[PDB]
This record gives C-alpha cells, structure tokens and sequence, in this order.
RNA sequence: CCCGGCGAGGGGAGUGAAAAAGAACCUGAAACCGUGUACGUACAAGCAGUGGGAGCACGCUUAGGCGUGUGACUGCGUACC
C-alpha cells in the first residue's frame, strides 16, 4: 500500500555469523575453531 | 528529644523536622505515614527503652518525593580467560519529614 | 560500500580517556594504559562495595565495646544481656547513642545489667 | 627564491638516502667469538 | 464485484477473484524486494594480491635482521597491497514463479480498491500533443501524481506527459507491482480494465 | 610609517563578509612541549587504584548546607595478551 510500509513474514529472515568481532558475540578470537590442530587452519581438513 | 523506629530493612534515628531517605513506598506523594512500632523516645528523662516496642508511640510523617539514586556501575573481569562484562544499576527511594513524635 | 572508521574510533576512544582523569602519569593521557586502570578500578569498586558494610560493623563495635568499660561491663556480656532483656537496637544506633548521649547509654548499660542479674 | 624551498628539499631527499643505507649485506655477525653454550 | 464508474454513473462488473482478494502481505513484499533487485547493475572490480603492479623479489631475507618477516611488496597488510578479498562484476536477479507472481499483482489490485486509490473511466484523451491541456484537464479532476492506463498507446498522450514530473502513462501489458504502489491515484479506461482481468485470468 | 645588518622576522595602517583566510595560506583532532591560576608535597618505603576521610580555595544559598577542584591520614590490594 505505501513503499515503505511492508514488512516481511516473521522468522523468515535470519542473521547469519560473523566470527571474530570482540568478546560479547561470542565467536571472537578463533571463530568456533578451537586451538591448534590441522583443522583449525586456513584450508585444512580431510578427505571423503 | 529524638526516636528510633524499623523502617522498611533497617533503623533510624530521627528528631521534629528532619528529612529521612527510605526505601520505595507504595503511597502517593501528598499524605502522611504512620510508624506505629517504635523503639525508644528520649528527652531528657529517657526511659522509654521498650522491650518488644513502646506502647503509646506513633510517628508522624509525610511523604515528600519519589526518585531514583545515582548510577553505579558493576565490572566482572577474569585475566587471560576471554570473559568480561558490564552492568549499570539505579535505586528507587523515598524521602518524608517528620512532623510529630508522641509518646 | 567502503567504510572509514575515523569518528567511530575517535568517539570511543574519547569515552575511556574521560574516564581516567585524575590518574598519575601516563594512565590518563595514552589508551593503552588508561584502559586496563579503568578496568582495575571498576574490579576495585565491586570488591569494595562487600567491604564496606565489615569496616563500619567493627567500628561499631569498637566504640561499642569503649563506652561500656567507662560503665563496668564488657561488651560480650552487655550485648548477651540485652538479648536476655529483649532489647532490638541497632549497633549502628548503639553507637551514636553512645557518642551523643552519654545519659541514656547508662540507662541501657544499667537495664542489661539488671536484666543478666 | 631559495630559503623555505630549497631548505624544505634537502628533508625529502635525506628520506630515501637513509632509505637507501640499509643494504644490510653488511651485518657481519656470526658473532665471531666462542658459542654461547658450544658442544 | 460492481465497479463503479467516474463520468458515466455506470457500473462495471468484474471477475471477484480478481478484485476481491485478501492482502497477503508477505508475498508482495517479497516480490517487490525481487523487482528491485532486478534492476541493479553490478559493474565494480579491485585487485587482488595477484593483480598488483609489482615484482616478486623478497623485500629481504628470512633470519638476521630484527624485522619480521615479509615475502611480497603486495601484500595485503602493506600500504599500497591488495585488497584481500577484491569484488568481480555480479548479478543479482532473482527467480519469482509464475503463479506467485500473478497473486502480488491480484493482492495489490484488491487492496488498491479497498483503499478507494483506483479510478476507472470509460475515455481519456486529449486533442492536441500539449502539456498545458493535459495539465489543465488532470486539474479538473483535482490529480496530482497518478499513473494513466489505456488500452492502447496513444502517442499524442504519451508526448504530452513526458515533461510532467508525477504523471506517467503506459499500457495494458506494461503494469509493474512497483509502479502500483508508487503513486496515489490510478486511472484505467474500461477497455484496459478488461484486458488485464482477462490477463490476470 | 616604526625597530633591524639598505637583513631575516615583527608591531601599526589599509583591502576583504572573514587575515585567528597573509601566500608553509578550508576545518584543523591525538601523541609531544610550554605560560598563568587553585590545592598538595623536603622523617618518608612497593602495579599508584579503590572504600573511608579532615583541612583549604571558588560558586550558589535565607537558615541549612549544597556543587566544583585538591587531598593530609587510614583498611584492602603483585599490569594486559
């Protein structure tokens, strides 16, 4: 009815993550990494 | 002359128009208190130590203005453990003046 | 879609160092330093905060346990006897009646004494 | 038409003169005395 | 539903699925978010490490000196580098279903009858390719800003509204769920009226 | 026009809305370095703060005391990643 009036259908947008921005969000500072090991570096990992 | 009466959590001692801080009270801002619990009223020849309370004691005060305290804030902090935060708070209070002691 | 951080920081920046006046030396002119003495002085005040109400109980005490020698009692048996005479009066209130009111400290110290007996 | 300009010149030029005397081939260490805790 | 008219004190009947919905809001927010998306241009680039005018010679060697190590003059933390992750030209479009491309369009015409915004005449025309006898006649009707629909282009219309900033004019088969929503007012000759209910099946 | 080496740099006069827009010339932050005012400091031991707390100076005020700055003395207390 007016352009900036509509809204969007609730729960249907989410967030999403942002990994290493301070202390209070909680994934600062290795992001969900954990410490050393071969999976917490740039490109590591295993097979299939 | 001078009394001592349990307000709301702790005790005070107060004489004929003083202005005492107490905690929040649920009473509009233009009538009078009564303190019906007393603890000793002294001028003098003071004598009035009651035991559980006086007997014929009342206060009479009344209510002056409601607010809120100053701010103070709350800091945790845990070294080289990546855990801190912060946290403000403000008290509500409660003033009246006093305007008759009787024994 | 490139943002500068220039007045962000400088905002938040300023905010700490308004915050660390009165401090000695560097700890009130250089970031680095006038946070961490911010953070310790918020950590000092929360630790004090419990302290506080012990300091002025032991004061208390203290002229408590002065004004009741001046009348041949110690302070164990003048607060025991108090509670035998069911007596509510609060040491902060003992103690400016003590100071303010020689008289009616008497008339308590005397009530007590008669009331243990 | 010399004295600012010229005399503000000669701090550009110091910039990459000393710039430039960091070749570094020459540090000469193998600190030529005994190891510090030899075998 | 009985539609009535402006200058005819006539009514007009319609298909009642197709004027008389409901306002499923969130469908129409969806498809307009997607229009609007149609219409960017993504044309932007920078330059990667790998894209840097430049030489591959190590500033200086590995151990020794007391600085720390470095391996490239295009690195991304060096002033003048690269960005780290530079931008490619894009494109945004989206995808909207048929069918649920023709319920926006269905919603917003209810809700523009509900709201009393949508006109509809039987003639709309003017003489002569001058914008003062249009602006005149939009005057009479007391319009400001409206979006004109006609049946069929007339190019003598067309001509005479370009060079007014609130007024537009278009086609049965040119209706956009933006340009709806935009103005206040629409007016729509009765021909286009059934041109696009039959089109909106 | 004046001081100065027929200097460099200044103080007047004048133009301009503005010269604290004067050619190192829009705005002009921080580190860093100074002049002035108020308080403290030459018998005192340590992450320099925090909780109490006299005295002094300034402002308001009708008492009664408030607000700003400083801070003698005292309890506790070994930075950050």
């Amino acid at each position: 009815m007016r352009l900036n009036t509509l809204s969007p259908a609730e729960g249907s947008k989410k967030a999403g993550k942002r990994l290493g921005r301070g202390i209070g969000s909680g994934l600062g500072k290795t992001g969900g990494r954990g410490h050393k090991g071969q999976k917490s570096r740039s490109g590591g990992g295993v097979r299939r | 002359m001078y009394a001592v009466f349990q307000s709301g959590g702790k005790q005070h001692r107060v004489s004929e128009g003083q202005t005492v801080r107490l905690e929040k009270l649920d009473i509009a801002t233009g009538e009078t208190v009564e303190f019906a619990e007393v603890l000793m009223i002294a001028n003098g020849e003071e004598v009035k130590i009651g035991v559980p309370f006086v007997d014929g004691g009342v206060i009479k005060a009344e209510v002056v203005a409601h607010g809120r305290g100053e701010k103070v804030k709350i800091v945790k902090f845990r070294r080289r453990k990546h855990y801190r935060k912060q946290q403000g708070h403000r008290q509500w209070f409660t003033d009246v003046k006093i305007t008759g002691i009787s024994a | 879609a490139r943002v500068k951080r220039g007045v962000i920081a400088r905002a938040r920046h300023k905010k700490i160092l308004k915050q660390a006046k009165g401090y000695y030396g560097a700890r009130s002119r250089v970031y680095r330093v006038a946070f961490q003495a911010v953070i310790k002085a918020g950590q000092y005040a929360y630790r004090d905060r419990r302290q506080r109400k012990r300091q002025f109980r032991q004061l208390w005490i203290a002229r408590i346990n002065a004004a009741a020698r001046q009348n041949g009692i110690s302070y164990s048996k003048f607060i025991n006897g108090l509670k035998k005479a069911s007596v509510e009066i609060d040491r902060k209130i003992l103690a400016d009646i003590a100071v303010f009111d020689k008289v009616a400290f008497t008339a308590l110290v005397e009530k007590a004494k008669a009331a243990l007996a | 038409m010399t004295a600012n300009s010229r005399s503000m010149n000669l701090s550009n030029s110091v910039a990459v003169t000393v710039y430039e005397a960091w070749r570094q081939l020459g540090y000469k260490g193998s600190w030529w005395w005994p190891r510090i805790r030899g075998p | 539903m009985e539609l009535v008219l402006k200058d005819a004190q006539s009514a007009l009947t319609v298909s009642e699925t197709t004027f008389g919905r409901d306002f499923n809001e969130a469908l129409v927010h969806q498809v307009v978010v997607a229009y609007a998306a149609g219409a960017r241009q993504g044309t932007r680039a920078q330059k990667t490490r790998a894209e840097v005018t430049g030489s591959g010679k190590k500033p200086w060697r590995q151990k020794g000196t007391g600085r720390a190590r470095s391996g490239s003059i295009k690195s991304p933390i060096w002033r003048s580098g690269g960005v780290t992750f530079a931008a490619r030209p894009q494109d945004h479009s989206q995808k909207v279903n048929k069918k649920m491309y023709r319920g926006a369009l269905k919603s917003i015409l209810s809700e523009l009858v509900r709201q009393d915004r949508l006109i509809v005449v039987e003639k709309f025309s003017v003489e002569a390719p001058k914008t003062k006898l249009l602006a005149q006649k939009l005057k009479d009707m007391a319009l400001e800003d409206v979006l004109i629909i006609t049946g069929e282009l007339d190019e003598n219309l067309f001509l005479a509204a370009r060079n007014l900033h609130k007024v537009d004019v278009r086609d049965a088969t040119g209706i956009d769920p933006v340009s709806l929503i935009a103005f206040d007012k629409v007016v729509m000759t009765a021909d286009a009226v059934k041109q696009v209910e039959e089109m909106l099946a």
